[PDB]
């Protein structure tokens, strides 16, 4: 059930976002909240559902992940670069 | 004139298929100043990609502008290829687009030239 994400991936961004909500995150543009994830043209962030976690950015050229970055979601920082990152289900009832 | 959503999504469907093309909001045109607030804002709001005169350029590069001379900044919201199922994100993105940029979004064909709507 694992959403596993990697840099030069093959994926297209609205088969990422279907994935997400298989797994109970919901898109929300308008709320920062845990467990949902936003949309930005080719930018998807993703809010997980753990605390202590960072806010995810996907940024897509294409059909391929270009890049992935661990954000502050609030203010835009970028906190951290990633290879490989893994997105987890919202609720552990599936 | 005032074109809807559903026409502006039309007419980006009427290209061929693997068709590149990047949505842009055009915040800034042929302005002077810094335009400091205007780069911390989407850079706040977690945009990556700018056409600052003509340079594409990334946020959190440190961008400084010279005050006395005018300048133009497009804020590239999506880069997208004409293909099945994309009208949904095309809405979306034109969307975001026209909200930044106060009702105008530049779409540039890539190998082609640039539609202007509103």
């Amino acid at each position: 059930l694992v959403v596993s994400l990697r840099v030069g991936m093959e994926i297209e961004r609205n088969a990422l976002l279907r994935r997400l909500v298989d797994i109970q995150y919901d898109r929300n543009d308008i709320d920062f909240r845990r467990g949902t994830f936003r949309v930005r043209g080719d930018v998807v962030e993703i809010f997980p559902a753990s605390r202590d976690e960072h806010c995810i950015r996907v940024e897509f050229f294409g059909d391929e992940i270009e890049r992935i970055r661990e954000v502050d979601a609030l203010t835009g920082e970028v906190l951290g670069e990633r290879e490989h990152v893994a997105i987890f289900p919202a609720s552990h009832f599936v | 004139s005032h074109m809807t959503i559903e026409q502006m999504v039309d007419r980006l469907l009427s290209y061929p298929e693997r068709t590149k093309m990047q949505i842009l909001a055009p915040i800034v045109s042929g302005k002077k100043g810094t335009h400091a607030k205007t780069l911390e804002d989407i850079r706040k709001q977690g945009y990556v990609r700018v056409r600052i005169d003509r340079e594409m350029r990334e946020l959190t590069g440190d961008i400084e502008l010279e005050k006395n001379k005018k300048h133009s900044i497009d804020v590239v919201v999506d880069r997208i290829i004409i293909k099945d199922g994309i009208a949904a994100r095309l809405a979306d993105s034109l969307e975001t687009a026209l909200k930044l940029a106060d009702g105008k979004v530049v779409v540039d064909v890539i190998g082609e030239g640039e539609l202007l709507f509103s």
